[PDB]
């Protein structure tokens, strides 16, 4: 009787926190390239995160809108 | 006049008035900024769109007609609306006031439409009763007035006469020229806009913009003679043939009429209903027993009507009530009392022998039709008292269609009425509401409230359900109408029918076939031209083909709107708020299911759910399949072999159905199942579709049903004792083998499944659920067939995340998978309560699992609790919302590749973007979205309802891992989570990342829990004199780790030996301070450490690490990252002790390569060697090096040092990896060239590398294009490769020729499992980037693969040669 | 697959419209009827094999039996004129078309080149003749380049073109696979010739209508450098 919700909530959230993930690897690999400003791996290792960073954002930012369309379409039925 | 003067109320309509606080809890948002949002976009719409008096808007005939494009989801109906002076404009579902303009948007479950209406604008011309030219739904030109002017005979023979009467003609209809209305006759009658005509003296209203007089004359009142004097018999027999709508009748048809009724001004405050009039009202309050207080007159001007129920007296506007009628009260304060808003009272305190025989026959009928057995027609079944006559609000929706041209267009019932000619039929599924519809159109002419109607003068309601086909019209209105077997004879019947023709209408209801029919009627169908009666035929599609031949067009009914669904529940409900609530948002989000509520039969099957369980404040999502199919056995019921029968061979057409994703059947397939389509049963679960096709085809009701039925058929051949019927319930069953599916396309039918009773289904389910997330071989089949998805978009949209989710983070997947079928597994076992026999494969699941905090909420934890001991671990993640400033973009990289900048050419430019583009668009992105997550409420956990509940004894969680990150203060209620949480478990893990005074506040907790604290891990976190205090203070400490910002100089490493039990070290501190220089010289002694993760410097003759090490002969992991070092070799020597040792990492200027090189043969567990960073420049050192990494069979990760050793001897390390059956990650630097890097695609194919997963090759500057072609085209064999690196600096790019281009689209397709290639540098054209964009679609990885190309370097590169 | 007699030759010799190549190319030499007839009748024989798969819904049911058929035989290819079915038996019927030992383009549509360039596999053999070609483009290189990929083996045609000297150096660059070059009635510099001169791994060489009378490091200064030529 305990709430036996069949359905996956929260993906929107294991998400979000897999992306921010991916922001602090690229601070990090910023700082890395910062003190070895000539190393081609570290430059390579740096594009390589930045990209996925830029492709994931413009993933989610896409489907929040749609999600936030959504949820915006229901608060306007029973204000 | 001024119509209204432009409603504009501030611009604040507002609507709201927070009454959000608790939806917040159902959407997860605060609703209360989402509605702030809303409002603003509404204010500046407003502002966009035209405001003033719409003439064309004025009839509520066309309102109604304006919504056919409003969306299904609301809670407003369009009838609703339309009757408050509403129509719809194209601008975000918002509607606009005829009379005013008010611009209005959305619904709401607790106001009305005219309660706003007067509420933004009370001063509207049209809700103050003034004359604004309204006309009602349903009305005519033709108004019979009945009044002759003053005389016209001389006095308006002339047009300066006619002219000078139109003085008053008001402004609502001044687009016809006064001049035009009089040289055509007609003179103002001082009324609303209606005209005479100054000789015939008949009378025309309801003008519209447009209109030409010439033509409505010639159309009602044709035999007048001015018309025949000034116009030609050919010219008024075009203008007749030219109108549209009646076919064969005129103004004489619509006076003289036996079911005329005044009606006094189509007001505002006219919800719906018949009762709506004071004269309905009164003259139907005929049975009333006389009890007290008997101001029948008084009691009618109160709203108020006789429901025919013994005393209940029901109000038109409101709904049932004052029962039990309260003897000598007044209804006028009765019903404010009771209901102190009801707008009504609102405006009541703001303001020929056949002809005889013929009209005998038509009162007889009128009062068998507003008879109160006839009214209350059993919609949704709801009882035989509880008046339901405020219900007959809601209408279907119907198309035309043609039967000849595939030609569809959408109706209104004014439309309809307007049209009823010869013969015409309406159509639909079983249950779609048919038979109402036939009745009310009686009930409404009966009434005579009802112009357009009004032109019948006979009606009969007949069921054609056992007739025989040779009975008489008297002998069946006789019997289905009429009281008694008088009245009429069968000569006085044909003889009338053949004396109205046009004027008599039939409603056949319940047609099967044209020979079995009454002889006299059928005559009526086959031959209807020599009578002209109008026959209306209500069919089902299952039939219809019968008829088809004497029709023009067809009616059909569409699927049943779910705003209609929503009144209904809202009219018969509200006591329960809460659930009408959750009903609203499940169905918001899961936009097909809306398709469910198909047929007005399952709104029945709701109605008779939610009336049994009126205070249970949930939603049920498949309560209403379950009481569909059992409200099925009370309509016809046979039990045996018929309805047991048609579910069981329906089932197994469905079942078969949902696996191959069909949802369309012929007739073949049918046959096959063993499904008769000539039954009745399989009528309500299936319906036929007999249209314009060269063959037939069926298909299942709404098909979130036919998985229900599917559903419900696997579980009889689960549970079935006959094993030729009961294995293949595991044959279907094993047809779900994917964890992708199980939680998206396959997800509502397993919902359906773990609900509906079983017996021995249960663990044979569970076994299965518990089994496909189990091993690694199940869990890590990524799979789906996209075609269950192409009808549903919710689905779709979730799977765009999890794909996502998969690609960034796989762990997060694995472990959100593996613990939804947990809990679908357990909820099975549950609801059919088979748990004894479900929890072994439970336990069998658990052991060695890692589950939420949130988990242990499963009552199965209750029940069986020693289940805890099996679990590895419990996450328990606390996130806050501490800003993370940014990615700092622009800063770094502007300041390295200038004066390197490379020169290419007009055709290969692409393959550098610009940096301030690339930034800009990204940024524009990411605040998109952090403006959403800001409005999301995180929840603390609810640690009550079950979790754990057992105020443990016995046992404890094995486990906690407590994840901190971007949080700073926990409020109250989080201090009360921690102190429980862990004084619950036996062993606490810190990890606390960028988490600045966090461990100052939970303080409370840990003193309480110190000693079974075994890990903290501190990230970019500043300590504190009182934080380092109270980690000292935590003896248990197994593992520590300082991974940056730990500049303080305080005492965390001078006291460092009070951590008796410390096995894990790790310290890489950002600021350099030369670590162990600050550690006690009695720290490596007694220790025996495990992990050493060291980034040390400056040191010299570092015996305390010597030390370290000597006395830890258990060490499995070494790094070391430093400077100049001493005594290599002695180091070397050292670790020779540690045979356990499974990771070495060395990637500094420090190693020495022999020393190293002479020591490796003796480390034989290694899985890892990382030597990234290190220089072999000698052939001898090479090769013995070489030859041991062939003895080092368990490594699972090479990562080879670079330098001309190992350049020089690169073949000798590729071959000798077709021993090590192990490789997972292989990485070279500048060691290998043309003819050596093709040795590696030899490997493969001779058996080597089977299950390499990486292979990077950043060495490509000492390999030219001939090595890339050989090598791609030589690449056979490595089904685990998911990374391939083919890339280099951009100092010096490559120009890709066709053939290699080609090369490399073949390649990438032999690799099926290859998700990422790395092209960075290599140049390509638009036509060569156009293949490899086409190539992806083929690979079996499609919607993963992705190729990455282009520089993002900040800088225009030379675009020239 | 088991037929190989022509039966009648006589009449249809008007089928494919260049019937001498629109009275251009070939000399008083191979006039013999059944040389040209004899391909055309087998053109026709191989269309036939394509209409017969695509109506047969078999696809890679029948892939042995509707290879052992083409096998050995030629196919004509206008690049101005390509019917849809040759996409269908390229794209649907891979092992096939490379079991066919010529292929013929007549010549640059974008058609030819998407046709051409795809990842499916090489042809035995390609054979490419350009007759109409004033002008030569630079995107037409680019284009005609990737034309070339889709072959083990190329033979290339140039014929009675100016627009292609000067630039000839520019489009045998792209050209690995090249085994027989044949040039007629073409204006040729010097650096053309010395190109020529410099592929190693030609077989066949046939140059017609050369006037240029001074050579100076020309083709005819050595010549000495193709040691593979037999033709
Ligand atoms: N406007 C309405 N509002 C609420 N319920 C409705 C409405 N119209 C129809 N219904 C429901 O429709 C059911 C009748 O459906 P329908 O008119 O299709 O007849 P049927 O079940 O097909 O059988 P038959 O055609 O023999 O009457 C009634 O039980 C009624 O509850
Ligand atoms: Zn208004
Ligand atoms: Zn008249
Ligand atoms: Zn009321």
């Amino acid at each position: 009787d305990y709430e036996w919700s069949g359905y996956l909530t929260g993906i929107g959230r294991a998400f979000d926190t897999g992306v921010k993930d991916l922001n602090q690897q690229l601070q990090d690999a910023q700082a890395n390239l910062t003190k070895n400003p000539s190393d081609p791996t570290a430059l390579a290792n740096y594009q390589m995160i930045m990209s996925e960073y830029n492709l994931y954002r413009n993933a989610q930012s896409s489907a929040v809108k749609s999600m936030k369309d959504i949820d915006s379409s229901i608060v306007s039925n029973f204000r | 006049m001024a119509t209204q003067q432009k409603a504009s109320d501030e611009r604040i309509s507002q609507f709201d008035h927070n009454l959000l606080p608790e939806l917040s809890a159902l959407l997860g948002l605060d609703a209360v900024q989402l509605a702030k949002e809303l409002e603003e976009e509404e204010q500046k719409e407003r502002a966009k769109m035209q405001k003033g008096y719409n003439s064309q808007m004025r009839s509520e005939a066309k309102r109604l007609k304006t919504f056919v494009t409003y969306e299904p989801y609301s809670s407003w109906i369009p009838q609703e609306m339309a009757a408050a002076g509403f129509y719809f404009t194209g601008v975000k579902s918002g509607i606009q006031c005829f009379c005013c303009s008010l611009i209005l948007f959305g619904a709401g479950l607790t106001r009305l439409p005219i309660e706003d209406h007067k509420r933004f604008h009370p001063d509207c011309g049209f809700l103050l009763n003034k004359d604004v030219g309204n006309i009602a739904k349903y009305d005519i030109r033709v108004k019979n007035l009945k009044s002759r002017l003053r005389g016209g005979k001389m006095r308006y023979q002339e047009e300066e006469a006619r002219l000078a009467s139109f003085r008053n003609w008001p402004f609502y209809v001044q687009g016809i020229s006064p001049c035009v209305l009089s040289e055509a006759g007609f003179v103002f009658t001082g009324k609303q806009d209606t005209v005479q005509c100054f000789s015939c003296g008949g009378c025309l209203g309801n003008w519209e913009e447009g209109d030409d007089p010439w033509k409505e004359h010639a159309k009602w009142f044709p035999k007048c003679e001015f018309l025949r004097s000034k116009k030609s018999s050919e010219e008024i027999t075009q203008y007749i043939q030219s109108y549209k709508g009646f076919v064969d009748i005129t103004g004489e048809h619509f006076v003289n009429s036996w079911v005329q009724r005044e009606l006094p001004m189509a007001s505002a405050y006219c919800n719906d209903s018949i009762f709506a009039y004071e004269e309905l009202r009164l003259d139907s309050f005929k049975d009333w027993p006389r009890e007290s207080a008997v101001g029948v007159a008084a009691l009618a001007k109160a709203g108020l009507f006789y429901t025919g129920i013994k005393d209940i007296v029901q109000c038109f506007s409101c709904g049932g009530c004052l029962e039990k009628w309260q003897e000598g009260d007044d209804p006028l304060d009765d019903h404010t009392r009771c209901f102190p808003n009801c707008p009504f009272l609102q405006n009541m305190k703001s303001s020929a022998q056949w002809f005889q025989e013929a009209k005998n026959l038509n009162e007889q009928l009128r009062a068998a039709y507003t008879s109160a057995s006839f009214r209350h027609m059993s919609l949704l079944d709801i009882s035989s008292d509880l008046a339901t006559d405020h219900l007959l609000g809601c209408d279907l929706s119907i198309a035309s269609k043609h039967i000849s041209k595939p030609v569809q267009e959408p109706l209104v019932l004014p439309e309809v009425f307007g049209n009823l000619n010869s013969v015409m039929c309406v159509e639909g599924e079983a249950g779609s509401g048919k038979t109402v519809l036939l009745k009310k159109i009686a009930f409404l002419w009966a009434s005579g409230c009802c112009p357009l109607l009004n032109r019948f003068q006979l009606v009969f309601y007949l069921s054609l359900s056992s007739t025989r086909p040779d009975e008489g019209l008297a002998s069946i209105i006789c019997d289905q109408l009429l009281e008694k077997e008088g009245s009429v004879t069968e000569m006085c019947v044909r003889n009338i029918i053949q004396q109205l023709k046009n004027q008599v209408l039939f409603l056949l209801d319940d047609y099967k076939e044209i020979c079995s029919i009454p002889q006299v009627i059928g005559k009526l169908i086959q031959k209807n031209h020599l009578s002209r009666t109008c026959l209306l035929i209500a069919v089902r599609t299952n039939r219809a083909r019968d008829i088809r031949r004497y029709l023009e067009t067809i009616l059909e009914i569409k699927a049943f709107p779910f705003y209609n669904t929503v009144c209904i529940l809202r009219k018969l409900f509200s006591h329960n708020m809460t659930r009408l609530r959750k009903f609203m948002v499940y169905f918001g989000k899961n936009q097909s299911l809306q398709k469910i509520q198909k047929t007005p039969l399952f709104v029945a099957a709701i109605c008779a759910h939610w009336f049994q369980y009126p205070f249970d404040p949930s939603f049920d999502d498949v309560a209403v399949f379950k009481s569909y199919m059992e409200r099925l056995s009370l309509r016809n019921k046979a039990t045996a072999e018929i309805l047991k029968a048609t579910v069981s061979s329906c089932g197994e057409l469905a079942l078969k159905g949902f696996f191959s994703c069909c949802f369309e059947f012929n007739d073949d397939d049918l046959a096959e199942a063993g499904v008769d389509e000539d039954e009745d049963l399989t009528m309500c679960l299936m319906s036929k579709f007999t249209a314009q096709r060269l063959r037939p085809f069926y298909r299942f009701l709404s098909p979130a049903f036919q998985e229900f039925l599917a559903g419900m058929r696997l579980i009889e051949l689960l549970d079935s004792d006959r094993q030729e019927h009961q294995d293949l319930g595991l044959y279907h069953l094993k047809q779900i083998n994917s964890p992708m599916m199980t939680v998206s396309a396959y997800n509502n039918f397993l919902n359906y499944v773990s609900s509906l009773p079983s017996t021995k289904a249960g663990p044979k389910i569970v076994s299965h659920l518990l089994h496909l997330v189990d091993n690694k071989e199940s869990l890590e089949n990524i799979s789906e067939n996209d075609d269950y998805l192409k009808h549903q978009p919710e689905i779709s949209l979730q799977m765009q995340l999890l794909r996502g989710l998969w690609q960034i983070c796989p762990q997060a997947y694995f472990s959100m998978v593996s613990e939804h079928l947990l809990v679908l597994a357990l909820k099975t076992a549950y609801q059919s309560n088979t748990v004894a026999a479900c929890s072994p494969f439970v336990l069998q699941f658990l052991q060695g699992r890692t589950l939420t905090l949130g988990a242990l909420n499963l009552q199965y934890f209750f029940d069986h609790p020693e289940s805890l001991s099996l679990l590895r671990s419990i996450h328990f993640p606390i996130r806050g919302n501490k800003t993370s400033p940014r990615a700092h973009f622009s800063v770094l990289e502007t300041c390295f590749d200038k004066s390197q900048v490379p020169t290419i050419d007009q055709d290969y430019a692409s393959a550098f973007e610009p940096m301030n583009e690339w930034e800009r668009n990204l940024a524009e992105k990411e605040d998109n979205v952090k403006s959403y997550m800001d409005m999301q409420r995180r929840a603390s956990p609810d640690l009550s309802t079950g979790y754990w509940k057992l105020s443990p004894k016995q046992y404890k969680i094995p486990c906690l891992e407590v994840d901190v990150n971007d949080i700073d203060v926990v409020g109250q209620d989080m201090l009360e989570i921690l102190m429980t949480v862990f004084s619950a478990s036996q062993r606490i893990e810190l990890h606390l990342n960028h988490s600045r005074g966090f461990i100052e506040s939970i303080r409370p907790a840990l003193e309480l829990s110190k000693a079974s604290v075994t890990k903290c891990s501190i990230s970019k976190l500043e300590l504190s004199a009182a934080e380092q205090e109270l980690l000292l203070t935590l003896p248990s400490l197994e593992s520590l780790e300082v991974s940056g910002t730990i500049q303080s100089q305080d005492q965390i490493f001078p006291n460092l030996d009070k951590f008796l039990c410390l096995k894990e070290l790790s310290v890489d501190l950002e600021g350099n301070i030369n670590v162990f220089s600050v550690i006690p010289e009695e720290f490596p002694n007694f220790h025996h450490m495990e992990k050493l993760l060291i980034q040390i410097s400056a040191e010299y003759d570092p015996s305390k690490l010597v030390k370290l090490i000597q006395n830890s002969p258990n060490l499995h992991v070494f790094h070391l990252k430093c400077n100049f070092f001493s005594d290599f070799g002695s180091l070397m020597t050292m670790l020779v002790s540690c045979k356990k040792l499974t990771e070495i990492k060395f990637s500094d200027s420090f190693f020495q390569a022999v020393p190293f090189v002479a020591s490796l043969p003796n480390f034989i567990s290694l899985k890892i060697l990382n030597l990234e960073g290190q220089q072999f420049p000698d052939e001898e050192t090479s090769e013995k090096f070489a030859y041991i990494l062939g003895s080092l069979s368990n490594l699972e990760e090479l990562i080879l040092p670079t330098g001309d050793g190992i350049y020089r001897v690169a073949k000798l390390i590729i071959q000798q990896c077709q021993q090590l059956h192990c490789l997972r990650v292989l990485s070279f630097f500048k060691t290998l060239n043309d003819d050596s890097v093709v040795e590696i695609a030899k490997v493969a194919i001779s058996g080597g590398f089977q299950k390499l997963e990486n292979l990077k090759l950043s060495i490509n500057h000492k390999i030219t294009e001939e090595g890339y072609r050989n090598f791609f085209q030589a690449l056979d064999n490595m089904p685990n490769l998911q990374e391939l690196d083919i890339s280099r600096h951009f100092t010096e790019c490559i120009k890709a020729q066709a053939t290699t281009v080609k090369s490399l689209s073949q390649c990438v397709l032999r690799l099926p499992r290859l998700i990422r290639l790395n092209m960075l540098s290599w140049l390509l054209d638009a036509d060569d980037i156009a293949l490899l964009n086409v190539m992806k679609e083929r690979h079996p990885q499609s919607k993963y693969l992705t190729i990455l190309q282009k520089w993002i370097l900040p800088f225009s590169p030379i675009i020239q040669k | 697959a088991a037929v190989y007699q022509h039966g009648c030759l006589l009449g249809l010799s008007i089928a494919k419209r260049p019937l001498w190549r629109q009275e251009s190319l070939q000399s008083v030499k191979n006039t013999t009827e059944q040389e040209i007839l004899k391909a055309i009748n087998i053109n026709s024989f191989v269309e036939c094999g394509i209409h017969l798969y695509q109506e047969s819904t078999s696809k890679s049911a029948l892939s042995q039996e509707f290879e052992a058929f083409f096998q050995g035989k030629s196919l004509y290819i206008n690049s101005g004129n390509i019917p849809d079915y040759l996409f269908d038996f390229f794209e649907h019927l891979p092992n096939c078309a490379s079991a066919l030992d010529f292929i013929k383009l007549d010549f640059i549509p974008s058609r030819a080149v998407s046709l051409f360039f795809n990842w499916k596999q090489e042809f035995r053999t390609l054979e490419v003749t350009l007759r109409d070609f004033s002008k030569l483009n630079k995107q037409d290189i680019r284009y005609l380049g990737k034309i070339f990929s889709s072959a083990t083996s190329l033979r290339l045609q140039i014929k009675r073109c100016a627009g292609v000297a000067g630039s000839l150096s520019l489009v045998l660059s792209t050209c690995k696979n090249i085994y027989s070059l044949m040039v007629e009635a073409s204006p040729l510099t010097i650096e053309d010739e010395r190109h020529i001169t410099s592929v190693t791994n030609l077989k066949t060489l046939s140059i017609h209508d050369l006037q240029n009378q001074r050579l100076p490091g020309g083709l005819t200064d050595s010549l000495g450098n193709l040691k593979n030529l037999t033709k």
